[PDB]
């Protein structure tokens, strides 16, 4: 039940640059391993005893430490680096692991392409009213949604999803779906989607009236 | 070159238990510890025990100490874990994991989930409405993951995301969208072709315009 | 006295608190040290030996540590006796002295049951024995300064300081015979340094007994005097101190 | 009289070999049983873990032990150096106990040692005997009730002083031997005779050091562990007064 | 199938030394203790000391500190013995056994042969004179071991001792007898038939009746 | 450092008879392992921890013993149990083995057919001189040879060789050689062997006169 924190959980490099994430234990821990995972796969031993790599690992990884304090380095950044990293320790039973430092490439800022789509008829037949709203390739990955039912705003019965950055482009996409009961879709006329990003200070919205 | 192959994903009702297995290959099975550890959606690695294979010996987490029984098969170079009266909080993905101080090799992880929802085929709908345009589908009301989506039988392939699914009232619902340059559409179909594996349901839905 | 009684049980417990703070900041850390190399021994061998869990490696230690705790030696595996004759004999002795080293241990309940009452009647059949010489051997000395005496009272001093110069003779001598006597003999026949035969010494003759270090328990051959003459000074030491540690009682009662 | 010490010298010298060939007779057969279980332990191992050799496992087993003999402690708050079994230990000096279940490693500590005992003893044996006379006033005190009744019921007042002693050491022995060794026996999962061994050892300030029972706190249970040193404090007054009347009787005898 | 497969016999100069192998299969290498066991002609087994393959670990009897180095080549598995400043009571055979308690796989084994001897083709000598009569073939004077003997090019089998060689002055020496009916000889011829594959000699007698 | 004794180091049984061998170590030891080996192959653990059989062995073998004390057991005989058996031990390092003891098939008695040979005249040409003697299919294998020169006796240049028991028949044989130079050959006329055998009181004596 040693306790190992890494902090920040999130952070973000540009290739090139150096990059350190940092493990302290709540106790004395003579050795620090390390793992790297990426999503849709097993972790991978990177670094094991402190310091020394595991077979398939590039030279730009370092790691360093001792006592209460570890530390594993990118000397320089690359893309396949994109990973999250995890330290472990079992100089005491249990062993156990940090929370994990997700490390993403940054890139050029770059606005939300919005897109938003009435129900379809097929789904009205049905009884149910689905309106999604598509914000894609976009940086950084802090975004915020905002629904507006005839000028006024709804958060019921809205469901949200996140890509991880992508592959070749380094950027994020969200989708945004307000589910309601064709009752519901009928008794308006007008439906927004609104988007706030840091790369403008104003709103980006579409919107389609039901007529 | 060692390996650990776990077994597939898993559904079980809440309640019932459920086991499953990690084979090794390319080294001794009794030589070395194995240990479990699960994951829960994408957070922090928890061990859940460990047993070795060679004596039987084992230990757990704390937390873990009435959930989980480790064994192994010796003749078959197995390991195996049982996992008991199943609630939602012990849907993850599980891994077996080799080593007695560092991890040095994982199986590639096993999915569990627990829910008491019915196979159930997905209704795909489509999404319709500058240099570009983008076009979706959505893919509601399916049980279980997984489901796949692709553009025009694959021809087209750049300018796709798919969302992750998510649960809605214990079914799963997602999207996908694909952006192509709107000289192209409507003059030319779109269309998205799913398949729900699970339920052997394989749908092709033309985006139309408004 | 019921206000002194209380104001000396707050100075001892102040004395206590003194010693723990300096035994403290002397020891604990070779003891944090000693800590710290056993762990780096689990885990160094964890790393050589792929087929042992830490856990596992952690009860043999402890299995291991119970065994050395009763006194298995590391070194062999599997003659000379601990409770031989002349063992034995020394073992009853560290009993009725109430100096208790302990580095052998009784397995039996019957030792144990037999060794209350060894000891209740032991202890107090002792304790007359060693009045009486403490009384003889007092006695002897104070004759034998006597002669002495005569020529310091010759040569004019006052009375009263030939008394006090006398004293100092009376204990170095004493001294002399039964803690620096001692102690260089034992440096020369344990292998002690002179710090660990004088520790050894006093340990032994405040009835301490810690154990930690130990002389007379067996003979040493081609030196046939040694182990008696050990069993005799304890005697005639203990019956030295005895006289002390009441007087340096009653200095302390004074201030 | 220095003919009659002679023949006091030759009494024990006898009771030294009567305990000498009791305890041969008792203990000999079981010299060799830890070294028998270690055996066993190390045969055991090698068993169920084909990786080591017995010679490397004998390395380990060294290594082991040169840290225990450092002060190492199993694992699976076990510092005998903090404060508090500092306090402790300081307590087994001036107590004469000496249990010695830790033991000083420094040239320093024994060093001090040396000195803190020379000035502990006394000082604690001045307070010993300042608890003892206050403890027997109290008891004989209490005593003083019971002995009205017993002059009430004409029995000789010479007897009447022998039934208080009697009462006056039971009485004791209740709260200082049977009470602690019932308490003993549940807290520290040691069997009737065990703490009762503990007890006298302890109270006699043989201090063998094969059971100790107050050199660490127990969580869920606070008052144990001062209570323990309370105790033996008391019983070290209690015992000491037995002893010197006892010997009182003895050396007029 | 475990399996311990030791390297073909060796014949060595005295004061040269030697290295001899073991490579296993059908387990882990690594995962257990490696013996050496010396035999000398058919008598006690003597331990000469032991290997861990994982860890390079390595323990001798008192009797062979001095003589033999035990190493192993962990990428394929092998075992190594060399054996030093060899002297004629070094000739045996020699096992590689797995174990740390029992031993309970072993080698086919190896012999050693130490001489100052060079390679000498035997004299083959007759050995001619009731309804069974016994004829014989003296073989003497080679080096090295071994010698085949056949009568009548193999086709008089039954009836055959061949007795094991002795050394002496640093040669081996054997005879061989065969049993036949009187009745077949000297009616028909016998003929010992002496192979010494070291010394490519092959060497025909025929047993005549003494004049 | 542990000495294993197994004594006696040689006997027979026929089959079905029930057959004991004994191991008694110089200092107690926990456990007695036992190892069968038959000529020509290496060793194979038979009984491991005192009583526990190997993967192989057939329920007739049968271990028992403890502290200084251990013996293997053959509750009935059979053909193919006739090999030399080792004990073991290593409750103490170094591991040290017994000297072994041998087992053989019992059998009806039988007298050696013996025949005695002169120098060929071969290696007379050559300087040295052999007389040979084989004593053929006896049993048991307690056997003595004697030579006599001109009636007196000669022990000097006398070599003999035993073969292991035939493995059909169960006789053994031996061959012994009396090698002198020509000279001393040449100097006298009568040359005799001569056998003692449990079969007979009176030796069985063959013999031939130089000319
Ligand atoms: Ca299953
Ligand atoms: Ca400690
Ligand atoms: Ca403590
Ligand atoms: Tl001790
Ligand atoms: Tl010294
Ligand atoms: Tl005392
Ligand atoms: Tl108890
Ligand atoms: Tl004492
Ligand atoms: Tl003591
Ligand atoms: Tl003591
Ligand atoms: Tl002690």
């Amino acid at each position: 039940q040693i306790v190992l924190t890494q902090s920040p959980a999130i952070m973000s490099a540009s290739p090139g640059e150096k990059v350190t994430m940092t493990c302290s234990a709540s106790s004395s821990v003579s050795y620090m391993h390390w793992y790297q995972q990426k999503s849709g796969t097993s972790p991978k031993r990177w670094i094991y005893d402190t310091s020394k790599l595991a077979s398939g690992v590039p030279a730009r990884f370092s790691g360093s430490g001792s006592g209460t304090s570890y530390s594993l380095t990118i000397s320089s950044m690359e893309a396949e680096d994109a990973a999250t990293y995890y330290c472990q320790q079992w100089s005491n039973s249990p062993p156990t692991f940090g929370a994990g430092a997700k490390l993403e490439l940054k890139r050029a800022d770059a606005a939300p392409t919005v897109s938003i789509f009435p129900p379809s008829s097929e789904q009205l037949t049905s009884g149910g009213a689905s309106v999604v709203c598509f914000l894609n390739n976009f940086y950084p990955k802090d975004i915020n949604v905002k629904w507006k039912i005839d000028g006024s705003e709804r958060q019921n019965g809205v469901l949200n999803s996140w890509t991880d950055q992508d592959s070749k482009d380094s950027t994020y996409s969200m989708s945004s779906t307000l589910t309601l009961t064709k009752d519901e879709y009928e008794r308006h006329n007008s439906y927004t989607c609104e988007a706030t990003h840091k790369t403008s200070t104003s709103p980006i919205v579409k919107s389609f009236n039901r007529n | 070159e060692v390996q650990l192959q776990q077994s597939g994903p898993e559904l079980v009702k809440p309640g019932a238990s459920m086991k499953t297995s990690c084979k090794v290959s390319g080294y001794s099975f009794t030589g070395y510890i194995m240990n479990w550890v699960k994951q829960r959606h994408g957070k922090n690695l928890e061990w859940i025990g460990l047993i070795n294979p060679n004596t039987g010996y084992t230990t757990y987490n704390q937390k873990f100490k009435g959930k989980a029984t480790l064994t192994v098969d010796k003749s078959s170079s197995t390991a195996y874990m049982e996992l008991l009266s199943l609630t939602s909080e012990d849907s993850a993905i599980y891994y077996c994991t080799r080593g007695n101080y560092v991890f040095d090799y994982w199986g590639q992880g096993t999915t569990l989930t627990v829910s008491s929802a019915k196979t159930t085929p997905p209704s795909v709908y489509p999404l319709a409405p500058n240099s570009m345009v983008t076009l979706g589908c959505l893919v509601k009301g399916y049980f279980p993951e997984p489901v796949t989506v692709t553009w025009n039988s694959g021809s087209l392939s750049s300018g796709v995301h798919t969302f992750p699914a998510v649960l809605q009232s214990d079914l799963y619902t997602l999207s996908s969208s694909v952006t192509v340059p709107s000289s192209s559409w409507p003059s030319e179909t779109v269309t998205c072709n799913v398949a729900h594996p699970a339920s052997s349901t394989k749908v092709d839905k033309k985006i139309v315009p408004r | 006295r019921s206000t002194t009684l209380l104001a000396l049980l707050a100075l001892v417990l102040l004395y206590l608190v003194s010693g723990a703070l300096v035994f403290r900041a002397l020891e604990q850390p070779h003891e944090q040290q000693a800590q710290r190399e056993l762990g780096e021994v689990r885990e160094k061998f964890l790393r050589a030996h792929p087929c042992v869990s830490d856990q596992e490696l952690g009860l043999l230690i402890k299995e291991v540590a119970d065994a050395l705790g009763g006194g298995a030696d590391p070194e062999t595996q599997s003659s000379h006796s601990a409770w031989d004759l002349g063992s034995a004999f020394f073992f009853s002795g560290t009993i009725i002295t109430t100096i208790g080293y302990g580095n052998v241990a009784l397995r039996t309940d019957a030792g144990r049951l037999f060794c209350i009452f060894y000891a209740l009647v032991g202890i107090p059949l002792f304790g007359i024995l060693l009045a009486g010489v403490g009384d003889r051997l007092g006695s002897s000395l104070r004759h034998g300064i006597g002669h002495i005496e005569a020529i310091f009272l010759k040569w004019h001093v006052p009375p009263e300081l030939v008394r006090v110069l006398s004293a100092m003779l009376f204990l170095l001598i004493g001294c002399l015979l039964f803690v620096l006597t001692p102690t260089f003999v034992f440096c020369y026949m344990e292998d002690w340094s002179k710090l660990e035969a004088i520790y050894f010494v006093i340990v032994t003759l405040t009835t301490v007994g810690f154990g930690d270090y130990v002389a007379g328990a067996d003979p040493r051959q081609d030196s046939p005097a040694y182990q008696p003459l050990v069993w005799f000074w304890i005697l005639l030491g203990l019956a030295y101190f005895a006289s002390v540690l009441t007087t340096i009682g009653n200095w302390l009662r004074v201030v």
